[PDB]
């Protein structure tokens, strides 16, 4: 069924983009449609230190939401039952959304660093380029000196960090192709 | 007493974790030398207990513990202690059997990483880069349904 692979791209984000607990009590999530929180809580067999944060991150990644479940006691109280529900469609469009804005700012990563021109003075560390000092170039000198220190300039930019914005682009497009493999394959019947 | 000697001698039987001579083990302990701990050990499952030779084991591992993990789907939660009398050194195995192999709950790495019942396909999946996990969370989900109302107008 589509669920699955919607529960299988979950359990791989998770796992990839989170801790190892965090699939630990997805899976314990959906181990149980309706799943008592104490059940839960023994299955873990960790403290509650351990146990709410995981939940708190399934909840803000809407992969399983908390449902009031209507849960009628036999000890003339009244107690809920705290069992997780999956809201589906909220769980992939926000993991669309994370991976769309992943996506865009590294992509504006690549092109924020692209381009070299421009210099420096490396003594008073002031910033320069080719116009604003050939205005300062004299006659008898073939360098810019500073304004400032009146001491010749040097070249600043590397383009090196365009190369490391297209590996990080490289190495995302290839954590996320599983999982837009998924969502895609999701995407069929918006399930 | 009846319940504090015999489970001194389990642990003692525990303790050996061999099969071991119905008499090396009554003389192990000094202490489970009446009728009452074996009787007590062949009523329970604590001491194995069979009609052969002088036996003590259980009533273990990795492959079994894929087994153990893929038999607590949808269960309680068991700790790591009968899997570290249980195989000894699972952690090693964990992390040998790793990527779902042996599934581990690690809490901090100072308590011989307690874990317990983990099943998981990927397990491990650490081929996610750590800079994208803080873009990852750098990234803060949004509201209801203009969530999908969003993506359509992206496209997705
Ligand atoms: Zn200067």
């Amino acid at each position: 069924p589509i669920d699955d692979i919607v529960k299988n791209l979950l359990k791989f984000v998770v796992r990839g983009f989170y801790g190892g607990s965090f699939v630990l009590v997805l899976d314990a999530i959906l181990f149980h449609s309706v799943l008592a929180e104490d059940d839960l809580k023994q299955l873990l067999s960790i403290n509650k230190t351990e146990l709410g944060p995981l939940i708190a991150r399934l909840r803000s990644d809407r992969l399983i939401s908390i449902h009031k479940q209507r849960e009628y006691p036999p000890n003339s109280k009244s107690v809920e039952r705290v069992y997780y529900y999956v809201k589906y469609p909220h769980a992939i469009d926000a993991i669309k959304w994370k991976v769309h804005q992943v996506v865009q700012r590294l992509k504006d990563d690549l092109d924020k660093n692209s381009e070299p021109n421009g210099y420096m003075c490396p003594i008073c560390l002031t910033k320069y380029t080719q116009l604003e000092a050939v205005q300062l170039l004299n006659f008898d000198r073939t360098e810019f000196l500073c304004s400032l220190c009146d001491e010749p300039l040097v070249e600043d930019d590397s383009g090196k960090k365009n190369k490391e914005k297209q590996d990080k682009l490289n190495r995302l497009m290839d954590q996320i192709q599983p999982i837009i493999d998924s969502l895609k394959k999701i995407d069929d019947s918006r399930i | 007493h009846d319940s504090s000697k015999l489970l001194w001698a389990t642990e003692y039987i525990q303790k050996k974790g061999k099969p071991v001579l119905v008499n090396e083990l009554l003389d192990y302990l000094s202490m489970k030398k009446d009728d009452k701990v074996i009787e007590l050990l062949k009523k329970l499952d604590r001491i194995e207990f069979d009609p052969k030779k002088g036996t003590f084991k259980y009533l273990h591992s990795p492959s079994e513990l894929l087994k153990l993990l893929r038999s607590q789907v949808t269960f309680k939660g068991i700790s790591c202690k009968d899997l570290k009398d249980g195989w000894p050194q699972c952690d090693e195995t964990i992390n040998q059997l790793e990527e779902d192999s042996k599934i581990l709950v690690l809490r901090t790495k100072k308590d011989k990483t307690p874990r317990y019942v983990w099943y998981n396909s990927g397990g491990n999946l650490k081929c996610i880069d750590e800079e994208f996990v803080k873009m990852w969370e750098n990234v803060q989900l949004p509201q209801f349904a203009e969530l999908p109302r969003k993506l359509q107008d992206l496209g997705l």
